[PDB]
């Protein structure tokens, strides 16, 4: 195990379309799937899972190629990866809709499943990432405060494995910078926590998988230009950080173009990493929203 | 908050000063940072503010009374926000105070994330 | 000892300016023209223009402080600080007549304050392939519909904690080849030998750091130029830009019209960012003709 | 200049054309797609600029707006024309060309003579 599993939960694997996916699962009741993003694994949910599993069955997979999950066999575009996550969730909730919570590139890798299988998704929570569309081409490369929060899109998408070549052997240093520069509340990223995430992403296939998501980003944008012709109809909630590193008001504003029924919150004093930087208010908002079902 | 406000001085009109406001990292990153000023017996007034950095970028505002003369900028590495004051006038004399809020609009509306500090005294002589 | 071959009839020499030992290459006779290189390069990017220009002018090509064989600046890396060194250097070789200035890439950043503050010292001005530091640079996108942008390095280089030096260490040659070729339309001119020479030069630890300190001072330069640009440039000016992948295109002339009363612009087809190397023949012709008028 | 991707497709279907050139030619030119129907003039379809520090730009003719998109793969020196919601009136030979800027493509300037093109037939 790359990360400690919380009490009452089990680490397990399921093959989906030939790809072995790792997940952690616990609880009883209707299913909620929690999907992590870049720089992290299922473990970013380890503080939400205890309370959430008192009311729901909770499954937190590792994205293909990240954590302990095998890379995808089709590709890394959102529409390709969403197939794996959808079939995984439906293995555990085949006759009933399930809930979805996603963070960062977890959004990219689930939005196509949601729009294409709307009857399978009871309620939806998206936090801290743009849905891939042309609005991402407007984020600035550089700012009057210096280093921007989005230059990594181009670094990671660069050809000839530029990012792996520079970061290999320096994974712990790079990840600490990347995480803390996107955070308002940096203290929660302890030495030990950063060691655990660094060791996981330092696996050569996971370092490369990480950046293949960004190398498929423009393909995902083109896919979503067609998919977004159907608006989402299920109750949705967006969360974004209001501090340094977060999406601020962009998150809810963009989602209004995708979802008929959306409520949004901007969490003060939090950056990009909501489950770790403000576990307490984020957990309450998510649990309350999902418990309306 | 570890608030430190400095840089004020006795300076002749037409001169310049740079004020500095430093706080703890969490306070600085959680808030749009603003400079205010208050002359004794008068209202505190908003001077300038700079938002936190989001993925879309940032924003900054300088009040009309000092636009073209004062500028504001963050040094995120030092958890410090600076007020560059050029072409000072006697009417700029005041104690200058630093504070923060959830966004620039909240600072303009009077919100503050910490109790006001001692400020830094700016005296513009003849 | 030289990092780069010195052309026949030119002298490689040094001059202390405000406690900083500056390297330059000089030759020719007549009024002075100073050529100022940019990031990733040295005086040597001018080595094809220098022999032709030296037929009618005294030509001096310094290494920017910290780069090539010039010591780092001892004040700072902002445009107004670095411009002092270059101005004093030029005025020691043309103390009683105005001189011409040709600058490329961050050579623009490091000369614009000298030009606007000493307009009587500048007879004619040629600027190529970089923005003058101002808030227009905050509008460049981080990511594009064709993938990796050309400007994400602004934020990579400006990042704190020596992020760039730490990631590029051990990969200096790999990184510089990918930076140069990704900003080029005509990549063939960057031979293995030429890239070796440039990589060895900027891989010196103080030169690697100096390279990025220019970007770490970029916002300071923007703020400086907000004040300086209240005075419009009055001398004859020419802008050059590449019209191919990697160049500035129409931005260069468009921005310069906000700064200069008398400006002509050219966009060179088939050329990216590295005009003296990618498009030597047309660039040299345009520069010589403009300066010889 | 390699043009491919054409074929026979039912109305309402999709096709993706590709145009590959040498690196220098690809990077030196705005790239564009054109088409010519059996008894009509050649017609501009879409274009995408080179990448500058400011970004890029792309345009599509009114006749294909909302249905066709154009994009570059700079690693492959290939420009693609993604054709959705195809209609019988899209039947034509499709030709790729380049020009020093995106406007020159629509003005008559062209950096190479026309290739063979690629045939697109949409059956109702």
């Amino acid at each position: 195990e790359e990360f400690p599993v919380p009490n009452g939960f089990e680490s397990a694997y399921r093959e989906v379309d030939g790809v072995k996916l790792h997940y952690v699962k616990g609880g009883q009741g209707p299913l909620v799937m929690l999907v992590h993003g870049f720089g992290q694994t299922w473990y970013e949910w380890h503080q939400l899972m205890p309370e959430l599993a008192k009311r729901f069955t909770v499954i937190a997979p590792d994205l293909p190629g990240l954590g302990q999950s095998e890379p995808p066999k089709t590709g890394y575009s959102g529409e390709q990866v969403a197939v794996y996550l959808h079939k995984l969730a439906r293995q555990f909730s085949p006759d009933r809709p399930f809930d979805l919570v996603a963070h960062d590139i977890g959004i990219w890798n689930t939005y196509p499943m949601v729009v294409k299988n709307q009857a399978d998704i009871a309620r939806l929570v998206y936090m801290e990432a743009p849905i891939p569309d042309a609005r991402i081409y407007r984020f600035p490369a550089f700012t009057a405060q210096g280093e921007s929060l989005v230059w990594h899109f181009s670094f990671f998408a660069a050809d000839d494995r530029l990012a792996e070549t520079l970061i290999a052997g320096k994974e712990r240093f790079f990840l600490e910078h990347f995480i803390k520069s996107h955070a308002s509340n940096t203290e929660v990223f302890s030495e030990r926590l950063l060691d655990l995430y660094a060791r996981s992403y330092a696996k050569p296939h996971s370092l490369n998988a990480s950046f293949e998501y960004y190398r498929a980003l423009n393909e995902s944008v083109r896919q979503n230009a067609e998919l977004a012709k159907t608006r989402l109809q299920m109750p949705t909630m967006t969360l974004a950080g209001g501090g340094h590193g977060g999406m601020g008001t962009f998150q809810l504003e963009q989602m209004k173009a995708y979802a008929e029924d959306v409520e949004g919150h901007v969490l003060p004093g939090c950056g990009h990493w909501l489950p770790e930087e403000c576990a307490a208010p984020m957990n309450r908002l998510v649990i309350d929203f999902l418990s309306r079902g | 908050v570890q608030l430190v406000e400095s840089g004020g001085g006795l300076v002749p009109a037409g001169g310049s000063l740079r004020l500095s406001c430093t706080t703890s990292e969490r306070a600085f990153r959680s808030n749009a940072m603003g400079w205010f000023r208050q002359a004794p017996g008068k209202e505190r007034e908003f001077v300038a503010a700079v938002s936190v950095l989001s993925w879309s970028g940032d924003s900054a505002v300088v009040a009309d009374s000092v636009a073209g003369r004062f500028t504001i900028f963050r040094d995120n590495a030092k958890n410090t926000v600076y007020l560059q004051m050029n072409s000072l006038k006697p009417e700029d004399t005041a104690v200058y105070y630093c504070n923060g809020a959830s966004d620039i609009g909240a600072l303009q509306s009077g919100a503050s994330s910490w109790s006001w500090g001692h400020g830094t005294q700016v005296t513009v002589s003849s």
